[PDB]
RNA sequence: UUAUUGGAGGUAGAGCACUGUUUGGACGAGGCCGAAUUCAGACAAACUCCGAAUGCCAAUUAAUU
RNA sequence: CUGGGGCGGUCGCCUCCUAAAAGGUAACGGAGGCGCUCAAAGGUUCCCUCAGAAUGGUUGGAAAUCAUUCAUAGAGUGUAA
RNA sequence: UCUGGUGACUAUAGCAAGGAGGUCACACCUGUUCCCAUGCCGAACACAGAAGUUAAGGUCUUUAGCGACGAUGGUAGCCAACUUACGUUCCGCUAGAGUAGAACGUUGCCAGGC
């Protein structure tokens, strides 16, 4: 339940879900990457579901992070009403991936063994993803 | 220094006991009793000051009170 | 005036051969003496506390006003003080009344000045400035007076009062 | 010590991707005693960069002649294909 | 520390605030002053073509003289080209447009408007 | 309509200098966990130091209908 | 007016965004205001430059005045943008 | 050529550092009787003057460390065409932003004196 505190304006509009990633598809931090390749969203839950997952199967061993913190409100207008009277109030959040970019950075660890605990939570995210280590 | 205004001053002599050093201004006026040349030819009605007799740095004060010290043979 | 030529006598050897400058005309000389008393009331007692510093430097004296009209007291615009520059005729003159003696609770006024190269002081009511009287004055009239130096170290502001008690 | 590359020839089209499906690089030149010249070095050789000194070094090319003790400057490293494209190089005079 | 701020540069910010208003038409010129500390000097100048007209400063050694805001000042005021000059138009850059470098207008309005 | 030149404006893209949102390292700011700044990264319809493709008005411009 | 109608809310002017780099451009799409105020807060001629960040200094708001230094607009413009 | 006055040039020109001098020309100061005036003070504005000083301002010669300008190649977007219901490819023109090669410690008009 990562929540941004303060945002300017609480209804807005949903991201152009096209192109190619921005940047940040360099990892940086940890010796072990995790990188998507399709274009869904991952609203919020799916990153502490996949963060419980995976501190888990390495006891809470070397550093890991998370990139992805989620900024855009997404409204759902409540319970079986009629079409049209002013947007419903948020219940989530969200931050759109796109193709090609590093949602998870591990260090601390051996190959042999990262390699499975990512693979452990990119079953808990609505998105297909890849293995990857440093580009040099 | 615009007119009008400002109350006067001008200067005095500080009839001082350690050789009156003062011939400085002020706004203070009373009766001219010992004007002089050398300073200020002016109101020469100030008093008496502390200025140069006993600084607590450039003089000597009287000595410190008490130690332990029994020197009274109890 | 005779304070002036023991500028331009004393301490024209001295600070040209111990700080060691090239040139004759580098001394620090003293510039403008700021004064600001503030006043603890924004509502009638300024109005008593303008003569007191008008009989220790007859300048008139500005009234000024808040900028901001801050929190918990003030409006815009009152007044809480009276700044009066002293520039040449008192500035040999005011730092001449070197009769903060009649406080005489270790006259001695400071060690540390300020980073940059000023000097301010403090003083706590009816003490100095010996033209006053201690008959007509039921209040704590304290002022803050300053000393700035066209100077540029601290060092050379511990050089230059040599004549005011440290 | 081991590189070749032919001198690009100028204004190509939009199919210069079909010949990027083949394993070339394309790559221009820069420096003190040169001027720029777009190169076609074929990257299968580019296991034998790491294998010279790693990243930081020098190595000729000799396009024609003036074999250019050149460094590698920056890559354009677009992942998903696990490839390299438009590497630069520049002299050290 | 206080540096002591120059005249000069001061007496140069106000400048372009004033000659925003008017520019040498070239049929209605433009005398500007100067002045330093001793000598003061007047140019004239088209805007246009950035061309002057007629030069005249006062320590060129027309006549040796003192009292620099007496005749000294007025004496290049009464210095003239006979030219196509009418009334021209001031540039006033230092205070007091009618009382301070008034020796340079003084006699400006002798015969040069 | 088309070639040529000259122009108006801030989208797609990019970016963090701007108001705002952020996860990491050292940085200070009481008597065992927190209070400004700095390095390396990100996000944006009401964030832009930048900034195209096209369209749009005008050449007393030349070719064609 | 109305994603059929009553119910609720709206009905003219002003400012953004949506609006797709001229102008224009809807929806019960997202945000805010107004139905005045000022004899000087209008006209003119001169002159001056800011909120802050430090650094110390009777009173101590953390911040009511005073100076010194680094401050390109980070302040201000009677009123919302 | 150089010093000054007034122009144009998008800071390529400016700040940041460091060394050099004289005042023939700017300054710094010497004061306030007068011209004028600081909601106060002649520091500033103005006036009267020239014994001092190059430390400062301004001038000049180095330093690419701060900002600023900045090419060739690429990649994203994209008018036109084709294929297709895929968060699409493919072909033909224009073509950035960041980032690197770097250029850069100003340029030039006209006046009066050397
Ligand atoms: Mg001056
Ligand atoms: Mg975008
Ligand atoms: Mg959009
Ligand atoms: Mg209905
Ligand atoms: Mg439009
Ligand atoms: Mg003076």
């Amino acid at each position: 339940m990562l929540l941004p505190k303060r945002v300017k304006y609480r209804r807005q509009h949903r991201p152009k879900t096209t192109g190619r990633s921005k940047g940040g598809n360099y990892v940086t931090f940890g010796e072990f990457g995790l990188q998507a390749t399709t274009t869904s969203w991952i609203t919020s839950r799916q990153i502490e579901s996949a963060r419980i997952a995976m501190t888990r199967y390495m006891k809470r061993g070397g550093k890991v992070w998370i990139k992805i913190f989620p900024h855009t409100p997404y409204t759902k207008k409540p319970l079986e009403v009629r079409m049209g009277a002013g947007k419903g109030a948020v219940e989530g959040w969200i931050a759109v991936v796109k193709p090609g970019r590093i949602l998870f950075e591990v260090a601390g660890v051996s190959e042999e063994v990262a390699r499975e605990a990512l693979r452990l939570a990119s079953h808990k995210l609505p998105v297909k993803t890849k293995f990857v280590k440093r580009e040099e | 220094m615009k007119q009008g205004i400002h109350p006067e001053y001008h200067q005095v002599i500080f009839l001082d006991t350690t050789t009156n050093f003062k011939f400085l201004s002020g706004s203070t006026k009373t009766s001219s009793e010992m004007m002089e040349w050398e300073d200020g030819k002016e109101y020469p009605v100030i008093r008496l000051d502390i200025s140069s007799d006993s600084h607590p740095f450039y003089t000597g004060r009287q000595k410190f009170a008490a130690a332990d010290g029994r020197v009274e043979r109890f | 005036n005779r304070l002036k030529e023991k500028f331009n006598t004393e301490v024209t050897e001295n600070l040209m051969k111990k700080f060691n400058y090239s040139s004759v005309m580098e001394v620090p000389k003293i510039d403008k003496i700021v004064v600001n008393m503030g006043v603890g009331d924004a509502v009638q007692n300024s109005k008593v506390l303008d003569n007191a510093v008008e009989e220790l430097e007859l300048i008139t004296g500005q009234k000024p006003l808040v900028t901001k009209a801050k929190k918990s007291i003030a409006t815009f615009r009152l007044r809480e003080g009276m700044p009066i520059g002293a520039k040449v005729t008192l500035r040999g003159e005011r730092m001449y009344e070197f009769l903060d003696k009649l406080i005489s609770v270790s006259l001695p006024r400071v060690r540390d000045f300020q980073g940059v190269s000023k000097k301010a002081f403090d003083g706590r009511g009816n003490y100095t400035l010996g033209v006053k009287e201690q008959l007509i004055f039921p209040e704590i009239d304290y002022d803050k007076v300053s000393k700035v130096r066209g100077m540029d170290i601290v060092i050379v502001t511990t050089a230059n009062t040599d004549e005011e008690a440290r | 010590s081991l590189k070749s590359i032919i001198r690009q020839g100028k204004q190509t089209r939009s199919d210069l991707k079909q010949l990027r499906k083949s394993g070339k690089v394309p790559a221009v030149v820069y420096g003190y005693g040169t001027k720029n010249v777009s190169v076609k070095v074929d990257e299968v050789e580019f296991i034998k960069v790491i294998r010279e000194v790693g990243r930081n070094g020098v190595i000729e090319l000799g396009v024609g002649s003036k074999t250019i003790k050149v460094m590698v400057a920056d890559y354009q490293f677009d992942p998903l294909k696990n490839q390299i494209t438009h590497i630069d190089f520049l002299a050290i005079n | 520390m206080i540096s002591k701020i120059d005249k000069n540069k001061v007496r140069l910010k106000r400048h372009a605030r004033v000659r925003t208003n008017l520019s040498g038409t070239a049929e209605k010129p433009r005398l500007n002053v100067y002045r330093s500390n001793k000598h003061i000097y007047a140019q004239i100048i088209d805007d246009n073509k950035g061309v002057t007209l007629a030069q005249a400063s006062s320590k060129d050694s027309d006549i040796a003289t003192t009292a620099t805001k007496v005749e000294l000042a007025t004496k290049v005021g009464e210095a003239i080209a006979k030219k196509a000059a009418d009334k021209g138009i001031k540039e006033i850059v230092f205070d007091r447009g009618g009382y301070l470098y008034h020796g340079r207008v003084k006699a400006l309005a002798e015969a040069a408007r």
